[PDB]
């Protein structure tokens, strides 16, 4: 398991809104149409979303910019 | 019972009342998990009575603290007791001596 | 700073004429009236501090100040005088059972209050 | 190690660190030692004449300081307006 | 006389007296003293306190569960740990302790689907004891309502 | 290695009945502690022993009571005879009676003897009687095993069985108890000076020393084979009956064939809007395939994890 | 104390909803099942007839098959065969369930 | 020395250290034994004298 | 909750007791039992958790893996009342709280009890993880000073293994600094040993 | 059951170099762990068979406290710096070697005389620091057979480090097989100097271990 997270609040600041990012990323992961972007490795949706933002990957406007786009694309 | 003791264990188990002592009673004649008999000698015994003393243990009775109180005797068989002599031994005791 | 509160005024300021104004509603109104159309009407104030138990009562909102220390009287006022909560407070919220305006349901608070301006 | 961010309840936070040490108890002119070398620094003291060779005091408002090297000071020893400048 | 009776036992006056490694086999250094305690056993048990619960039976007023372990109760939160939580920030912890944990009857059966069904979504709604207090102040000559 | 001059077994000595002292050969540096704390580990660990399992006696129904002509109660009585030593042959799960009336004291040695089980110590206390018309007649259970094994665990092994009279009682299954080990230097001149380790026991008198030392060697080695080769660096649903027997109509089992639908649990894990998608059944169709379908898996509500073959 | 205990209990019909949201199914399965396990006694069989639970519906998509449906889904609940319709059946639900292996 | 550690190098670094500082103490009151006894303490002879 | 030390077990875990266990999550077990296709029915699942069998508990120690939890002291008077750590299963009764962690919840190991409390959604478990784990409040948020420091017998054990009375065994012992341990372990010289040159990088 | 014990089937050994290696078990039967891990680290550590470096014969003063002459580094670092030097030889016996170079200041372990079993793990390693000139010298060092450790102070005149291990550790955990949790898992980490794997190490350390052992069971488990 995840021991400390600290990369994920560096690439946020505010340490606010990365709980709503990681739990609006993990939401759609659980309920499906969705895709890891980030190798699992037996870990839960938390985790992995959690990781995956902390890599430099998922924000509060990749996560936007793709949900227009999918809208868009109906 | 204990090791490092103080003496007041002995007054303390004696005084409460939890065990059974031998009221004037001079041999034991029979000996059971749950009954105890003595045969008073004739000296202090006077007459218009048989001469016996008896005594029925408490076996495994609910107490208010839910806890178990049984007590368990002493002598074997025909052991001569005195008065003021405890039989039986009541929830931690040992021989007269309070032991928890 | 929560016990410097409710500040008295002695000059009208045609704010009010009455006592018990708060330090940042009168400061709010004198910012207002001042420097947007008339700056000649001053309304000059005077800082008196109250104490825990006497400060916690002054609060715009009937929910809360009321199990703190007594619910009957502030009942009664808020009866007589027919105030308005409109849950700004953290007790509010948490009577009412819904996102407190602090840590992560700030965002959640400051986007709810955005959207009751236009509707 | 940075900054507050916004939304964090300060008042939360406080009121709830100074009463947490709930440890405390219940039921309930003359002698001047200096630490080191210093000043005197009356801050503005009224000085009077006086009957020996020192200066007299009349204010009621007396706070001396010890100046030894920088402006940092040692104590304020507070004297009355009795007081009679040694030095 | 405590020195003078363990001459007698062939014991060391000092007390002290060396001790081996049950796991290493190594000689400790510095000798442990060693001895004879009397010891009781207290009343407090581990067998009697402890209590889980998951979702048992709730009350007719307030909506509230049991409590103290009688019929299958649950703990109590306290106000100084909801001003601990509001130190952390944690909004949706609490509106969760607030409507799901809570009396809070159309909340607890859809939290239950959603585990369940494997959900995760929280929908708070409103508690019974906001109404319940609301119909106890109607119940004088104050009105009261909400707006919208 | 260099001539490890490994040792060997001499100078068996009993001291007693109950306490023993073995003694080896000569050794290299460094090797009787670890030795010497190894085999006490693996003595005191795991060595097999024989113990009780399970006492039946007529005259009393449970353990919290007492009977008529005994002095000590039923608890002391299995207490006493949880100590009881005595050792078995190669039939294990054997059952003993101790029938005796009479005042005198009963001991180990009134009680039917077999070919198959020895008395170690027959001076044992078995809470003698007090009354002359008091007799006592029970069967003790004696069984062999390896560690401690509580009355809780066997609980589970007995579901239907052990009916009323018959009371389960403690085993240790351990006959050492207490062992202690010493090196010193001695019997060595023409090489090096070597040390030899001596090992003090106080068994129960069910086991002999140089068997327990044996059995403790051939663990250790059995346990270190495994090092020596040093390498590498069923659940599925129940419901799972074929398609067959499903009443399908009249074009159910066309649609079924059709579509290569599987047995049961991929029809079962479908919606409706999803099923509406597949050639045109009619929903009075549908619905009489999903009134089967909810007899037995409550109208298709399953979402399987994995499927295998 | 106000509310002395109040304890809210199980109450058989209520035990019957419980599972019916836990069971998955559409609105209109929800609302004829709640139409259903509403009609239920403490002895368990049903009160009304199938046919009258349809014109509880009114409406013209209902249909009688698709009401044996859900009924027969929800009538292997809690306990085994519960909402009957007239024992016998009853009866031949609960045979229904244990295994071919027992004689006679 | 956590403190340091804290400030230079980080928050999981002084995490782990502080673990296996405790470890190693864990490990250490374990083998040293740190007994105690009536001979451990002493009284000064003086005292009879102040006294 | 009972609380009992946690010698091992390091700050991100807490010893939630399998008994205590299986209860809390049996919500979660029930929908795990669903998913894996052990159970068709929730009478099923129920029937199988309340006999507790082998896949029961597989599917328990699956779930609570990757799941935090919280636990919070009855006396709370500041912040740190309330952390979060991860449940590992425990043959027992009790709870065993982290050592380091205790002078935060200021337990003292006698007669006490322990509160906990399990998150179920998402954003719960977040907030847990990123703002109430142990691993995160190591300053105080009263004055500054770290609130995990070691008072206990890690103290004396250091104090102890860095001394040296006048010289121990093999004073004069020159090493590199790796070789300290060994020569530790097996002979050579002891921990008060002084004067020993070694190179430190 | 009776006689019946749980044998180690996962022997997964991950390592970071080809000198470090964690080895895990698994759950194993209750106190054999400890058992044996502190059996097979004594027996790796107290006796253990290897080449070493025992004495050198510098050109100058016998004493310690000798001058740099052009080394530029106290003798009592370059006898640090000798004792980490991991020499291997064949099958010969006690042994002497030398070594010449320039003055480029470089001296490695390639300095050395070349022979026909006498092999050296890196030839990188530092053997004396950098000189100031072209100035030469002769080490004149020697290796001797030997099993464990013994430093120079009883037996001489730098050190005698046999064992070719640098630092050995256990840990036991916690583990559960299907219900009961009482099981013990064994996890070891072994530093090694060189010229042996780790679990070549552990390998002959638990042959050595069976091989002093075997002699008790006086011949059992024929058949």
């Amino acid at each position: 398991a995840r021991v400390t997270v600290q990369d994920a609040v560096e690439k946020i600041g505010n340490r606010f809104d990365l709980v709503l990012v990681a739990a609006r990323r993990a939401r759609q992961m659980q309920v499906g149409g969705k895709d890891p972007l980030v190798p699992e490795e037996n870990d839960k949706t938390t985790v992995i979303a959690l990781r995956e933002i902390e890599e430099g990957l998922i924000n509060n406007q990749i996560l936007d910019v793709r949900e227009r786009q999918e809208q868009q694309e109906q | 019972k204990p090791l490092v003791g103080t003496g007041m264990e002995r007054a303390v188990a004696v005084d409460s009342g939890v065990t059974a002592v031998a009221k004037r009673g001079g041999v034991v004649q029979y000996v059971d998990a749950s009954r105890i008999v003595i045969k008073v000698n004739e000296d202090e015994m006077y007459p218009g009575e048989a001469g016996i003393d008896i005594y029925n243990l408490t076996k495994y009775t609910r107490s208010n603290q839910n806890t178990c109180i049984n007590q368990m005797p002493c002598v074997s068989l025909g052991e001569p007791v005195e008065r003021g002599d405890v039989l039986a031994d009541g929830p931690s005791t040992d021989l007269g001596e309070l032991a928890l | 700073r929560q016990m410097l509160r409710k500040a008295t005024i002695v000059n009208a300021g045609s704010s009010d004429f009455l006592e018990g104004e708060q330090v940042e509603y009168s400061r709010v109104k004198i910012a207002n009236r001042e420097l947007e159309a008339n700056g000649k009407v001053g309304a000059t104030y005077s800082r008196d501090l109250l104490g825990i138990t006497k400060a916690s009562l002054a609060t715009e909102s009937f929910i809360s100040a009321a199990s703190f220390q007594e619910t009957t009287r502030v009942l009664t006022e808020a009866a007589v005088a027919g105030k308005r909560d409109e849950l700004r407070g953290l007790k509010e919220n948490v009577i009412v059972g819904r996102l407190i305006p602090a840590g992560t349901g700030y965002a959640y608070h400051q986007d709810r209050m955005r959207r009751r301006a236009a509707g | 190690g940075h900054i507050i961010n916004k939304g964090e309840a300060i008042g939360v936070i406080a009121a709830q660190s100074i009463g947490e040490p709930g440890t405390q108890l219940t039921m309930r002119e003359s002698s001047i030692q200096v630490k080191n070398k210093g000043s005197i620094k009356l801050s503005n003291v009224k000085s009077v004449v006086n009957s020996s060779g020192k200066l007299v005091i009349t204010s009621r408002n007396t706070e001396l300081k010890l100046i030894d090297e920088f402006g940092r000071t040692k104590e304020s020893y507070k004297v009355p307006y009795g007081a009679v400048l040694a030095k | 006389e405590i020195k003078e009776l363990l001459k007698l036992g062939d014991l060391p006056t000092s007390g002290q007296i060396r001790l081996y490694d049950g796991r290493t086999g190594e000689q400790f250094e510095r000798p442990v003293t060693v001895g004879y305690m009397y010891m009781l056993k207290l009343n407090h048990l581990v067998d009697d306190k402890m209590h889980a619960r998951s979702t048992g039976s709730y009350s007719l007023v307030t909506q509230q569960p049991l409590g103290g372990k009688a019929q299958f109760g649950g703990q109590r939160f306290g106000e100084m740990e909801v001003w601990a939580l509001e130190a952390y920030g944690a909004a949706y912890t609490l509106q969760e302790m607030l409507t799901v944990k809570s009396d809070d009857v159309n909340g607890r059966t859809k939290m239950y689907k959603n585990i369940v069904d494997g959900n995760h979504q929280m929908e708070p709604g409103m508690p019974e004891s906001f109404n319940v207090l609301l119909k106890e102040i109607r119940s004088l000559g104050i009105n009261i309502e909400l707006e919208d | 290695v260099t001539e490890f001059l490994k040792p060997r077994l001499v100078d068996i000595e009993q001291v007693s009945s109950t306490h023993a002292k073995v003694t080896l050969e000569p050794l290299e540096r460094g090797f009787g502690h670890t030795l010497g704390n190894a085999l006490r580990r693996i003595l005191l660990s795991s060595m097999p022993g024989c113990a009780v399992t399970e006492v039946e006696i007529d005259g009393v129904l449970h353990e919290y009571s007492t009977k008529e002509g005994v002095q000590e109660d039923i608890l002391e009585i299995l207490l006493n005879l949880k100590g009881l030593a005595v050792r078995v042959q190669g039939k294990d799960e054997v059952i003993l009676t101790l029938n005796k009336s009479g005042i005198g004291p009963v001991t180990a040695a009134d009680i039917t003897h077999d070919g198959d089980v020895e008395i170690v110590k027959p001076q044992h206390v078995i809470c003698h009687l007090t009354d002359e018309n008091a007799s006592i007649s029970m069967r003790i259970k004696v069984q062999r095993g390896r560690g401690y094994v509580p009355a809780s665990t066997r609980i589970h092994s007995e579901e239907d069985e052990r009916p009323i009279g018959r009371l389960l009682v403690d085993a240790c299954y351990s006959p050492v108890e207490r062992i202690a080990y010493n090196v010193e230097a001695a019997r060595v001149e023409q090489r090096t000076d070597l040390d030899k380790l001596v090992i003090e026991m106080e068994t129960n008198g069910t086991i002999d020393p140089e068997e327990a030392i044996r059995r403790a060697a051939t663990i250790l080695a059995e346990q270190l084979e495994a090092f020596v080769d040093l390498r590498d660096v069923e659940f599925d649903p129940i419901l799972l009956r074929p398609v067959d027997d499903l009443e399908l109509t009249v074009r159910s089992a066309n649609c079924l064939k059709a579509e290569a639908i599987h047995y049961i649990g991929d029809l079962v894990q479908r919606t409706e809007v999803e099923l509406l998608k597949t050639p045109n059944l009619g929903k009075k169709s549908l619905t009489e395939i999903k009134d089967v379908l909810a007899s037995r898996g409550l109208s298709l509500g399953m979402r399987l994890e994995n499927w295998p073959p | 104390l106000p509310v002395y205990q109040g304890e809210t209990t199980q109450t058989l019909q209520d035990y019957l909803m419980w599972q019916v949201e836990l069971t998955p199914f559409t609105d209109t399965d929800r609302a004829i099942a709640t139409s259903i396990v509403d009609a239920v006694d403490d002895t368990g069989y049903l009160t009304i007839q199938i046919e009258d639970i349809v014109d509880s519906i009114g409406d013209d998509e209902i249909g009688l098959e698709e009401v044996e449906a859900v009924l027969k889904r929800i009538q292997r609940f809690d306990p085994v065969g519960v909402a009957a319709k007239d024992l016998r059946d009853c009866l031949l639900i609960q045979l229904s369930q244990f295994a071919k292996e027992t004689p006679w | 020395m956590l403190n340091t550690c804290y400030r230079i190098l980080g928050l999981k670094p002084t995490v782990i250290f502080a673990d296996q500082i405790m470890y190693t103490g864990f490990a250490y009151a374990a083998r040293s034994g740190a007994s105690v006894g009536i001979d451990d303490m002493v009284i000064p002879e003086k005292k009879h004298e102040i006294i | 909750s009972v609380i009992t030390v946690g010698p091992y077990l390091r700050l991100h875990q807490c010893g939630l007791p399998k008994k205590m266990a299986l209860e809390l999550f049996k919500p979660f077990i029930y929908g795990k039992l669903e998913l894996r296709g052990l159970a068709t029915t929730i009478k099923a699942a129920k029937k199988m958790v309340e006999r507790e069998e082998a896949v029961v508990w597989d599917i328990l120690d699956e779930v609570i893996r990757e799941h935090p939890v919280l636990l919070n002291r009855a006396p709370t008077l500041h912040r740190l009342g309330i952390q979060a750590f991860e449940p590992v299963l425990i043959e027992g009764k009790a709870i065993q709280l982290h050592p380091l962690v205790c002078a935060a919840y200021n337990a003292d190991f006698d007669g006490d009890q322990m509160a906990v409390h399990v998150p179920l959604t998402l954003e719960a478990q977040l907030e847990a993880r990123a703002l109430m784990m142990s691993t995160n409040n190591i300053l105080s948020p009263a004055n500054g000073e770290p609130i995990i420091v070691p008072s206990q017998d890690v103290v004396l054990g250091l104090y102890y293994m860095t001394r040296d009375c006048v010289n121990a065994k093999g004073e004069g012992m020159v090493l590199t600094g790796p070789k300290e341990a060994e020569r530790l372990y097996r002979s050579g010289l002891a921990s008060l040993h002084a004067r020993v040159k070694v190179r430190i990088t």
